[PDB]
RNA sequence: GGGAUAAGUGCUGAAAGCAUCUAAGCAUGAAGCCCCCCUCAAGAUGAGAUUUCCCAACGUUAUAAGAUCCCUCAAAG
RNA sequence: UUGGCACCUCGAUGUCGGCUCAUCGCAUCCUGGGGCUGUAGUCGGUCCCAAGGGUUGGGCUGUUCGCCCAUUAAAGCGGUACGCGAGCUGGGUUCAGAACGUCGUGAGACAGUUCGGUCCCUAUCCGUCGUGGGCGUAGGAAAUUUGAGAGGAGCUGUCCUU
RNA sequence: AUAUGUUAAGUGGAAAAGGAUGUGGCGUUGCC
């Protein structure tokens, strides 16, 4: 459940470490997004030497919520901590590497490459 | 459609008509074609 | 085409064929009974007239809604059947289908059936605007003296008063509400029982009509 | 001149039967049957109608000139009939005949059915032509009125269903 | 989804030989109008309808069907 | 709207903005229908019909306004005591303290600024939201009902295919 | 109500420049 200013940790390595979400996409008034939803983030903290500097505005895709999700099996996930991943235009991710477990619903939108690269997908 | 108060004859084609209580012009150029109002 | 009266006893869940999970409402339909028909010669309108729970008979200095009175006793033996406690009609159906006397078991409706579910919703007592029309409260800091009021109920001078319709505390719900759009998951012969998915409304032993869906 | 004083030669075939003030004209190639204006004389003889007013306002001469032409459309109608042709442009754009409808594929995702209705009867000759004929000029009119609207002739290309004849204005694209 | 329409689009058609959607007629055409959907509703004093139950004597006294008072309560408050 | 006039109110008709809650108009922001186009298409321009529904979360400022960030189909313009303080707030503005600039010999003052600065009221009538008692409805009653009429609802994006 | 006529817009029952084969009364005239 991630609204405007909540702060997510970057599970990839374009050099963002933590962006703050300034907007939702996908329609008037929405307040809140979960995994596999695209936001709009600005860089909080960088790692120095990354692409992704502070203060750049960027689009992510969120791929860990503590809120989880629930499938249609009445089964649910839910993670430790919030995570996106920063992508480009096209859904795919700005960096080369993803850290952490990331749910199967990103299958479901077409991140097929952030879903090829990370180590788990749960 | 050119709706306005000055409905007249803009070429020597157009015909002054009156339709439903509305004074129109109605011609081959279909720019010509004007409804008072 | 179909209608059939019955108590909501509880909510559960049942496994789809897929696996997918399906909250569904378990409705007892027992001892429906065809009580009379209506037509447009006698009544002007077409109908069917069913009673659902079997009351006691009529005794002598009976004290409550158990047994049924002279009327209703004599009413229901017009039918050939026991007095019901619940009595509703259902204009729907086809008239030349029923007989006067008649059962309505579970299995007129079956599995995939698309149906609407009426009942009266749960009681809330006296509620405010907040809770009875979603509005908004007032802060409650920064030194307001406003949570949980209304707020404004009009103008001014222009109009001196206060419009109908205006959106005020009261009590609320054991209102009749239609669930339109649901569907039939199971029923199951034995324990006259119908499976609807999702839930419908009204508290648990309250009556629901069930009617295959209009639109 | 004038419309409504003018005469009718009948045809010899149709029988102009003067239902009084309604009017029945049965011919070789159909029937037709409409209440003429309320206020008119339809006098004929036994090979001519010649229709008369019996006033003098506008409303007279209004009546006389229509009633006059409804009744010489009727009369047209039963000997001769009615003929309306549409022409269709466009790569792909064909009609045919299922039985007694006519489909119209135009150019949609989706092909168009022209239902035909009594008395009126189609036929699509080529891919690209079609035809309305039937006794009733007012019905003929309308079916065709309704087969060119449902593809109207475009001015960059000439596209669409045209009556024959049909002057199209056209315009360069500015492509 | 149906019906009638708006701006429009026409057909037939004169007044006005022509032409013309209009004057008589004939159609078609909007998230809009009236219905279709949900809820309330006969104090609708115009107070409606159906089924069933009950039937007194001399204003009074006691009653019928039916209810209430009182009491145990909750799904209601 | 800025005004002009000084007709109601000075034995008191609480002023700006916001909050809560709306309601109405249409000169229509979106969505629906359509004519013209210097309308190829994709997009536009302009005009006509149309008020059913919809029409945003932040940064700055007391602000309205406005600029900006990010969205959205769209982020319409107006009326209702510039709607709404016996519904709220009280940042601003017409209060006593103090200070600066400025003016004044001065007490003091302001096409100015700055910090601080009590928001009372148990609802009688109409109005509104709920909920009971009486009587009427040509016998009394139990239950099921028709619907004159009234209220509610009414939005729209993206993708795939063609 | 009576006589003669005008209007077809519910004009009557709130408005202008301007526009218009709406309809009625008057004329001076031209071709035929
Ligand atoms: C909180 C109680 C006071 O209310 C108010 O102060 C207010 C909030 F109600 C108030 O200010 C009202 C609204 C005022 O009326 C406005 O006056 C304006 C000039 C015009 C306006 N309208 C017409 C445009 C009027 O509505 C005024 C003049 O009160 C000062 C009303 C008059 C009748 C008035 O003086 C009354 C008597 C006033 N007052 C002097 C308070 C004087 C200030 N004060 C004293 C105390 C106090 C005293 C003793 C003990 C304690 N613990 C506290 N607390 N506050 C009291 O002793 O009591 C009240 C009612
Ligand atoms: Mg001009
Ligand atoms: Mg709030
Ligand atoms: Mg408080
Ligand atoms: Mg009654
Ligand atoms: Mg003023
Ligand atoms: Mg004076
Ligand atoms: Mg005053
Ligand atoms: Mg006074
Ligand atoms: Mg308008
Ligand atoms: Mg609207
Ligand atoms: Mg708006
Ligand atoms: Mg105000
Ligand atoms: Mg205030
Ligand atoms: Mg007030
Ligand atoms: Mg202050
Ligand atoms: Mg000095
Ligand atoms: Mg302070
Ligand atoms: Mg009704
Ligand atoms: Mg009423
Ligand atoms: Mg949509
Ligand atoms: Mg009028
Ligand atoms: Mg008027
Ligand atoms: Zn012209």
């Amino acid at each position: 459940m991630i609204q405007q200013e909540t702060r997510l940790k970057v599970a990839d390595n374009s050099g963002a470490r933590e962006v703050l979400t300034i907007k939702v996409l996908g329609g008037s008034g929405r307040k809140t997004a979960n995994i596999g939803d695209v936001i709009v983030c600005t860089v909080k903290n960088a790692t120095p030497g990354g692409v992704v500097k502070k203060g750049d505005v960027v689009k992510a895709v969120i791929v860990r919520t503590k809120s989880g999700v629930r499938r249609n099996d009445g089964s649910y996930i839910k993670f430790d901590e919030n995570a996106c991943v920063i992508i480009r235009d096209d859904k795919g991710p700005r960096g080369t590497r993803i850290f952490g477990p990331v749910a199967r619903e990103l299958r479901e939108g077409n991140f097929m490459k952030i879903v090829s690269l990370a180590p788990e997908v749960l | 459609m050119k709706v306005r108060p000055s409905v007249k004859p803009i070429c020597e084609k157009c015909k002054v008509i009156k339709r439903k209580g509305k004074v129109m012009v109605i011609c081959e150029n279909p720019k010509h074609k004007q409804r008072q109002g | 085409t179909k209608g059939i009266l019955g108590r909501k006893i509880g909510m559960t869940q049942v496994f789809g064929e897929n696996g997918e999970l399906i909250p569904v409402t378990v409705v007892e339909a027992k001892e429906n009974v065809v009580l009379q028909k209506k037509t447009v010669e006698v009544d002007g309108y077409n109908a069917i007239q069913v009673g659902f729970e079997d009351k006691k008979a009529y005794k002598k200095d009976a004290k409550s809604n158990k047994y049924a009175n002279k009327p209703a006793e004599g009413h229901a033996k017009k039918a050939d059947a026991a007095p019901k406690r619940f009595i509703r009609e259902f204009r729907n159906v086809d008239v030349d289908a029923y007989e006067v006397g008649q059962e309505v078991s579970v299995d007129t409706f079956v599995a995939g059936d698309v149906i609407d579910v009426t009942g009266v919703s749960k009681g809330k007592g006296f509620q405010g605007a907040i809770k009875r029309h979603g509005q908004s409260r007032g802060p409650m800091s920064h030194g307001s003296h406003f949570h949980r009021a209304p707020g404004s109920v009009g103008m001014a001078s222009d109009a001196s008063r206060v419009f109908k319709g205006q959106k005020m505390p009261g009590r609320m719900g054991g209102n009749t509400v239609t669930v339109q759009n649901l569907e039939v998951v199971q029923v199951d012969t034995e324990n006259k029982v119908i499976l609807v998915k999702g839930n419908v409304p009204g508290p648990k032993k309250g009556l629901v009509e069930i009617r295959t869906s209009i639109k | 001149s004038r419309v409504g004083k003018k005469i009718i030669d009948i045809p010899s075939d149709v029988t102009v039967t003067f239902d009084g003030n309604h009017v029945t004209v049965k011919g070789p190639k159909g029937e037709l049957s409409r209440t003429l204006n309320e206020r008119m004389t339809f006098k004929q003889e036994e090979n001519t109608i010649e229709v008369v007013r019996p006033s003098d306002s506008k409303e007279d001469r209004t009546n006389h000139g229509t009633t006059r032409a409804l009744l010489n459309n009727m009369v047209q109608g039963v000997s001769q009939g009615y003929v309306k042709v549409l022409e269709l442009v466009g790569v792909g754009y064909r009609a045919q005949m299922q039985g007694k409808d006519l489909i119209l594929n135009v150019g949609y995702s989706h092909p168009v059915e022209i239902k035909a209705e009594e008395n009126i009867t189609f036929s699509v000759e080529k891919n690209t032509v079609v035809k309305v004929e039937g006794i009733s000029k007012e019905q003929v009119g309308a079916l065709a009125s309704n087969i060119r609207s449902v593809r109207p002739p475009e001015p960059y290309k000439g596209k669409g269903i045209r009556y024959q004849g049909e002057y199209v204005r056209r315009k360069e694209g500015k492509t």
